[PDB]
């Protein structure tokens, strides 16, 4: 079967990892240890497609700015995420697009927009500031909760579907 | 069996319970349980567990503040001594001195090892855990009050032994190696002139063993305080995170004068010079097991600015190529090969620090802090374990040091190295990139030719050490 | 990579702590801090094989039973130290020899007799005596100083070689 290597890029804090782990582990367990083998992989049903969902999360990692090319190349999708509460890593949006766009030398990569929800503080970026700049990209745009779940196969899988139509 | 002081004057003594302390499915592990039971664990009476004590003092400040724990551990301390049993009784009321057998046995098999083991939590608290204190002038003089109420011949050896160590930290490490560190290797630059001082003018040799005592002296600087409730990822991480910080700068700011050298070198001759002494470095980088400094070869060979020199490349010879390839096949597939290589060489090493940000990340962001049963809210000390452990393997790491010379001025040449200079970021990475388009322009635009730049010989003097000292 | 579990005992001041930290460290601790208990890790190749070390530094103060056989238990070899210049500490070696073999309850317990503080002159036990109580236990007698490293590895890997050949 196919495999997509989906990278989750994104200001450190925008809860990239909370995400991934929302998708790829089970919710109904009490403990979770990502020190085991492929807590990456996770096989799925999308539009009656068997994949396999290979993420490729860094999360924690952002210091190390310089490895960020390297990551990045192997990637066929990309989420940009980033936290409805915190307008800068909504700033930080754009780079991280062109810094893909670059590293994968396309003008096309297939790419969705993420606003990711993470406490309950003060939203501070407007869903239709994200739909605009999401259009203007030409992408997809999709709010999640990682915190309740909402939103986030829906996110991944649109990141598939963007792929299998490129 | 042996009777626990009444659970109304010594709460340590409330028995188990599915309600206070949860076990995991040969010394029990504890899956959960209240502040109370964590402590009584902490300092149990039955077994031993350095790693609890460990686990704990690393972590327990997510659920209990550090005046709270000092207050329990004295609380845990101050246990009663039981009533003369009926024989004693006996013997007193008859003027005869009583055996007082059970006393003895309460004393031997629960006071001693309890108080001993408050002792131990205390003497490890002081040792390695002392910024609590430092932040808390307060907790230190409770501290210092409690250790100097304990009254007692037997525990006056341990009470000494910590009011020095607890001085010792207050007021303000020496290697002895089995063999004797090589030599310092010299090329083309001579000691003392450290105005020429450059990539090819140093010896390789000597440019990894000098990277890798700096990367060394980084990765062993950080404190598990760095790593802990994710705070190197918060908005105060500059303040709880400074050595993790400085170690991730270093790294980034040798990829980027890496890449630096590579594009600013516009003669394709020139150029591949550079390149291969740049991947010799990498290889002695592998023979020291300098991990680290293997991935900052990787990252800068694999950037956008570097990647893409084909006509470069093509003029490295097959055993480069090959050893850069291995090299890039360790981050592969989730860093599969790394983790392998790391667990069976033989240490001093630098380890990547990057797989385990991510692993306490994760481990913080997919564990609950704590676990509900019957109501009653326990701690998930699961989840500490599991971060416990990844700071222990960290700090395993940090023990071995390595057997190299320091050369001064060329330590100091690579503190110095700025590649950005007073750009930003984005302004630098673009400039990198414009220039690696200029070097080797995009297809079908020609490929431009570009007078050298050194005047001295580019012939690698190879990185096999020489004999003579 | 296998794992092992050593166990340092011996009477009190012989150089039980000083052994483990040199070992662990290339550190020579030079004042007394009496131990209560104290475990360290170290991944080595011994033998082209890698090896995780686990050693438990224990309280040589002869006088803390219970807490004794405690961790005897899940020991599987044991250093047992005297000082070279202690003939009482010598004397009691006998001690933590019929307690080990007692609490693992075996008669071919792994262990090494360490004469520890080998670099100091004023030595009060001949070799000759140390040796023969080393070849009544059938063990080897491994003379050290953590002071200068002298011997020390050659005790702890001679440990680990015996916990693997038994
Ligand atoms: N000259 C010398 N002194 C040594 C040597 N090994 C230990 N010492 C010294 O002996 C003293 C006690 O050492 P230490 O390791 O604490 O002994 P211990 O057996 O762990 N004591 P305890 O059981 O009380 O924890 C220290 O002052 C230490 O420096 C050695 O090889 N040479
Ligand atoms: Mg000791």
């Amino acid at each position: 079967m196919t495999e997509y290597k989906l990278v989750v890029v994104g200001a450190g804090g925008v809860g990239k990892s909370a995400l991934t782990i929302q998708l790829i582990q089970n919710h109904f367990v009490d403990e979770y240890d990502p020190t085991i083998e492929d807590s990456y992989r996770k096989q799925v049903v999308i539009d009656g497609e068997t994949c396999l969902l290979d993420i490729l999360d860094t999360a924690g990692q952002e210091e190390y700015s310089a490895m960020r090319d390297q990551y990045m190349r192997t990637g066929e999708g990309f989420l940009c995420v980033f936290a409805i509460n915190n307008t800068k890593s909504f700033e930080d949006i754009h780079q991280y697009r062109e810094q893909i766009k670059r590293v994968k030398d396309s003008d096309d990569v297939p790419m969705v927009l993420v606003g990711n929800k993470c406490d309950l503080a003060a939203r501070t970026v407007e869903s239709r500031q994200a739909q605009d700049l999401a259009r203007s990209y030409g992408i997809p745009y999709i709010e999640t909760s990682a915190k309740t779940r909402q939103g986030v196969e829906d996110a991944f899988y649109t990141l598939v579907r963007e792929i299998r139509q490129h | 069996q042996m009777r626990l002081p009444s659970a109304d004057v010594y709460r340590f003594a409330e028995p188990d319970s599915e309600e206070n302390i949860i076990f995991e499915e040969g010394i029990p592990i504890i899956k959960a349980g209240t502040v109370i039971k964590l402590i009584e664990r902490l300092t149990y009476h039955m077994y031993a567990d350095p790693n609890f004590v460990r686990t704990f003092l690393t972590t327990y400040r997510s659920f209990c503040k550090p005046q709270e724990l000092l207050s329990l551990i004295i609380e845990r301390f101050e246990i009663p001594e039981p009533e003369p049993t009926e024989a004693d009784r006996i013997a007193i009321e008859n003027g005869d001195q009583p055996l007082s057998a059970e006393l003895k046995r309460f004393r031997k098999e629960y006071i001693q090892p309890v108080q001993l083991r408050v002792l131990n939590v205390c003497r490890h608290w002081v040792e390695h855990h002392f910024y609590d204190f430092e932040r808390d002038a307060y907790l230190l003089q409770r501290m210092e009050e409690f250790i100097g109420t304990v009254r007692g011949k037997a525990m006056k050896k341990w009470v000494e032994s910590i009011t020095k160590i607890i001085q010792r930290k207050k007021i303000a490490h020496n290697i002895t190696f089995q063999s004797s560190p090589p030599t310092v290797e010299w090329h083309i630059s001579r000691p003392g002139h450290i105005e020429t001082f450059d990539l090819l003018t140093l010896h390789p040799i000597e440019i990894a063993r000098q990277l890798t005592l700096l990367e060394s002296d980084l990765y062993r600087a950080v404190q598990p305080s760095e790593l802990v409730g994710s705070v190197w990822t918060k908005e105060d991480k500059e303040i709880n995170s400074p050595n993790l910080l400085k170690m991730i700068r270093h790294t980034t700011n040798l990829t980027l004068w890496f890449e630096k050298c590579i594009v600013e070198t516009e003669n394709l001759e020139e150029r591949v010079a550079v390149v291969s002494r740049i991947i010799e470095i990498l290889q002695v980088f592998q023979e020291l097991n300098n991990f680290n400094g293997v991935l900052e070869v990787v990252s800068a060979m694999n950037s956008s600015p570097v990647y893409r020199l084909d006509h470069t490349f093509e003029q490295i010879p097959s055993r480069q190529k090959k050893i850069l390839e291995e090299a890039h096949e360790l981050s592969e597939d989730h860093y599969k090969k790394y983790l392998a290589k790391l667990r069976s060489i033989n240490p001093p090493c630098v380890p990547f620090f990057g797989i385990y940000l991510t692993n306490i990340l994760k481990t913080e962001e997919g564990n609950p802090e704590v676990l509900k049963r019957h109501g009653k809210e326990l701690i998930n000390f699961s989840k500490r374990r599991k971060v416990a452990e990844i700071t222990g393997e960290i700090q395993q790491y940090q023990n071995q040091p390595y057997c190299l010379r320091v050369e001064s001025d060329i330590k100091r040449f690579f503190e110095n190295l700025n590649p950005m200079g007073n750009s930003m970021e984005k302004e630098f990475t673009d400039y990198l990139f414009n220039k690696s388009l200029e070097i080797e322009p995009r297809n079908p635009k020609p490929l431009p030719r570009f007078p050298k730049k050194y005047s001295y010989p580019l012939k690698s003097p190879g990185v096999r050490p020489s004999n003579p000292r």
